[PDB]
Order: structure tokens, then C-alpha cells, then sequence
């Protein structure tokens, strides 16, 4: 996309999401990360909402061969699986190297630099669903520091209605059920979240409250369904 | 379970 | 595909269906056509399942784009409204080529040349639906073409109330109605079709009959919204 | 109007 301009790359993308086309809105958000410059509020939720649909749609269609193949158990499920495999684990790999090249090393307000290593943490999560053994360790590990350090940060710099500690919260304790096998800290974790978060409602304004307590309610929909 | 949808913005 | 067997091609097709994948879909049955042979009842399914569904995710998205262009009059949503377009016609460009070499002409039952014939004049449909002036006019004349040959073959040839010989009358009425400016032609057709279908249900199996009876609930629900 | 919806087979 290097002959677009970037003002023109976040206008399509923005088009691409009323189209419902993520793939191009994928594409045009990349395009706009190499400009070089650092994103805005809106155009970080762009790129991320962009990259979750096309890897969204990677995963379901990964979890509906791989329940296939392992009902199985010739070789084109298996082999039809791998080619889906691939390919989400070629969207994750773009997404982190956009992140590693150079938006977090640029991001010092805690607002980019915490939503980046919540991104960095959930496609190396997406990684770790479809890994084995060993390899998955390392990819663990990964994601387990990046959504670690973003915890830290937000801890000491945001209050905790904020909607991006909420959703790095949220998201590390589903880490922490479905991937690290810790479903006592994934519960530990939504509830002191949810908590907390209950307690600082009062300084919100009418909409502010209305997005913090609808992620509240995630919290609470994972914490009914762990509990 | 549910991590957040974050597919419409 | 070419180094794919015909049989694996068509196996991942009915799994990429399985997955939502239609793009994936689309290109193993492209791949199936290619090897030569001729394409079974269930094939045939198969390949049009899978490219009206990218073609029509293909014109929601124009549609999407074509009404904010419209209420605009940047170059930007024009440019992206056009590489939609353009993709668009390139999908219906390949099932129309897939359609002439060969699959048309080494078609010789009735089910299979009128099945093949309703995808021609549908995808000339949808080609119509972007095209403009006097390249409209030549493509509508071959979607035309295309409905009348498949009309005429399924008159002679087939029960009124075969699904296939319902959903070319629907769609040809539909071509009538939204293409060719000739509402009463569309509703004509829609009526005739209906009754005559209605007619014949006394012949028909109890699973037979929810086929039929299926699609004639689509040309009355078409019958009340144009009436 | 609506054309056969098609689209699952
Ligand atoms: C990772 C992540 C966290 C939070 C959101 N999110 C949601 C679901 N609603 C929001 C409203 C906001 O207004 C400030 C901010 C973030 C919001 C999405 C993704
Ligand atoms: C173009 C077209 C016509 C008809 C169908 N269709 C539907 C909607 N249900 C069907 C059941 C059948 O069983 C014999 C055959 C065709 C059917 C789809 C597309
Ligand atoms: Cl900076
Ligand atoms: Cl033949």
C-alpha cells in the first residue's frame, strides 16, 4: 500500500468496515502502520478490530476441521486443517511484527502501550491454540509476559473502569482458563477485575458507565460460566 | 469462555 | 489444483463448506471443473453453493459502498467501490468461463444443462447489476439468452414443481423485476410458475413435496412484496 | 425481490 496515501488507507479501512470486508480492512490498516507514524485512539481500535476479524474467522474454521479430524481419528482433513493453520498462524505472525516494527517500542502514554501488549498478548494467544508440545511452551510464555506487562502498566496508570483494563483483564483471565490451565487465577482475576471496577463506577459519567459496564457484564457471563 | 468480541469499531 | 486428486479437491470443498471457508470452497471446485470430467448432482450443488456465496458477499459490499458514493455526490470511496466492481466481475468472469469451457456443452440432461444454463444467466445477472449504458445492454441480453434456453429446456422437460425448474423461473423473475425493468413480466412469470407448481404437488412425495413447496413460498413472498 | 438464497449445499 505504499503508494497510498496514510489519510486515504484509514478512510478505506473505515469504508471496509461498514462493507464488511475485514480482509481489506486488514490490508489498509498494515499499509497505514508502515507510514512510519504513530496510530490515534481511533485508528489503533481500526487496526485491531480489523486483524480479530480476519483471525476470528481463521479460528472458527480451524475449530470446526480440527473437531472434524479428530472425530476421524485419507489425508486431506488433516491437510485441509494444516493450510487453515497456516494461514492464521501467517496473520498472527503479521500482526505481532507490525507490533515489534515499531508501534510498541514508539507507544509511552499507557493508553497505546497497554493496548498494544493486549494485541501482543491475544495473537500469541491464537498462536498457542493451534500449537504442541514444546513450541507451544515458548508461545505460552509469549503471551503470558506480554499480557503481564500490560497488566502492570494499566494497574499503575489507569483507573479500573477503564474500558482497555477491563478488556486486557477480561482477556488474560480467558489466558489463563483456556490456555495455562490456572482456571482458580482466570477466576481469581475476573472477580478482583469486576470488583474493583464496581467500586470506581461512581466517578463515571452516564456514557463512560455504559462501556465499562458492559464489559463488566463479560466478566461476570465468564465468571457465571467458570463458577 | 468469552474474550471481548472486539469485532465492530 | 492441478496436482490435487479430482476427489480430494471435492472432499475439501464439502469441508470448507463445513468451515464457512467459500472462498476456499470455490477454488477446489474450480480446480474439480478443471480436471475435465463431467460434474454429478451433488457437484453441480456444490460448485454453485460456493461461488454464489463469495459473489454475494461480493455485491452486499458494493451495495454498501455504491449507497455512500451515491450520498457523497475524496476519490476514495469511488476507488474502493471500483476494486469491489472489479473483483466482483473477475469471479463472475471465471464461473462463466468455467460454464463455457466445458461445462455447458458436454451437458445433455435436462437437469444438467438447465442447472448450468440458470448459473450462466445469474451470473450475467450479477454482472448486470454494476454495469453501466451500452455494456449493460449486451449483458443483459445474455442473461436473457441464458434464462430463455434454460425456460425453454425445463418446459419440455421437466414436472413444474422440479426445484430446479422453480428456482430458474424465480430467478428469471427476479432478472425481469430488478434488471430489465418489466415488473409485470416478473410477476407474470411468478404467478404462472406458482400455479402450475401448485398443481402438480398431488404427485409428490412427502419430501419431495417440502422442496417445492419451499420455493413456491419464495416466488409468494416475492408475488406480495411486487403486489 | 429475493432470488434463491442458494448459499448452503
Ligand atoms: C481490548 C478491548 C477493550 C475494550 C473494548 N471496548 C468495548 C467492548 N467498548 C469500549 C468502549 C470504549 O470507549 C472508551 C473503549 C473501549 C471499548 C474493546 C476492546
Ligand atoms: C437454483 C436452485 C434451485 C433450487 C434449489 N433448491 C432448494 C432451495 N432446495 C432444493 C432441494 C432439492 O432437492 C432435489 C433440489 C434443489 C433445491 C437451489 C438452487
Ligand atoms: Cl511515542
Ligand atoms: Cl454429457
Amino acid at each position: 500500500m505504499g503508494s497510498m496515501e496514510r489519510a486515504s488507507l484509514i478512510q478505506k479501512a473505515k469504508l471496509a468496515e461498514q462493507a464488511e470486508r475485514y480482509e481489506d480492512m486488514a490490508a489498509f490498516m498494515k499499509g497505514a502502520v508502515e507510514k512510519g507514524e504513530e496510530l490515534s485512539c481511533e485508528e489503533r481500535n481500526l487496526l485491531s478490530v480489523a486483524y480479530k476479524n480476519v483471525v476470528g474467522g481463521q479460528r472458527a474454521a480451524w475449530r470446526v476441521l480440527s473437531s472434524i479430524e479428530q472425530k476421524s481419528n485419507g489425508p486431506e482433513v488433516r491437510e485441509y486443517r494444516e493450510k487453515v493453520e497456516t494461514e492464521l498462524q501467517g496473520v498472527c505472525d503479521t500482526v505481532l511484527g507490525l507490533l515489534d516494527s515499531h508501534l510498541i517500542k514508539e507507544a509511552g502514554d499507557a493508553e497505546s502501550r497497554v493496548f498494544y501488549l493486549k494485541m501482543k498478548g491475544d495473537y500469541y494467544r491464537y498462536l498457542a491454540e493451534v500449537a504442541t508440545g514444546d513450541d507451544k511452551k515458548r508461545i505460552i510464555d509469549s503471551a503470558r509476559s506480554a499480557y503481564q506487562e500490560a497488566m502492570d502498566i494499566s494497574k499503575k496508570e489507569m483507573p479500573p473502569t477503564n474500558p482497555i483494563r477491563l478488556g486486557l483483564a477480561l482477556n488474560f483471565s480467558v489466558f489463563h482458563y483456556e490456555i495455562a490451565n490456572s482456571p482458580e487465577e482466570a477466576i481469581s482475576l475476573a472477580k478482583t477485575t469486576f470488583d474493583e471496577a464496581m467500586a470506581d463506577l461512581h466517578t463515571l459519567s452516564e456514557d463512560s458507565y455504559k462501556d465499562s459496564t458492559l464489559i463488566m457484564q463479560l466478566l461476570r457471563d465468564n465468571l457465571t460460566l467458570w463458577t | 469462555a468469552g474474550s471481548i468480541p472486539g469485532r465492530r469499531s
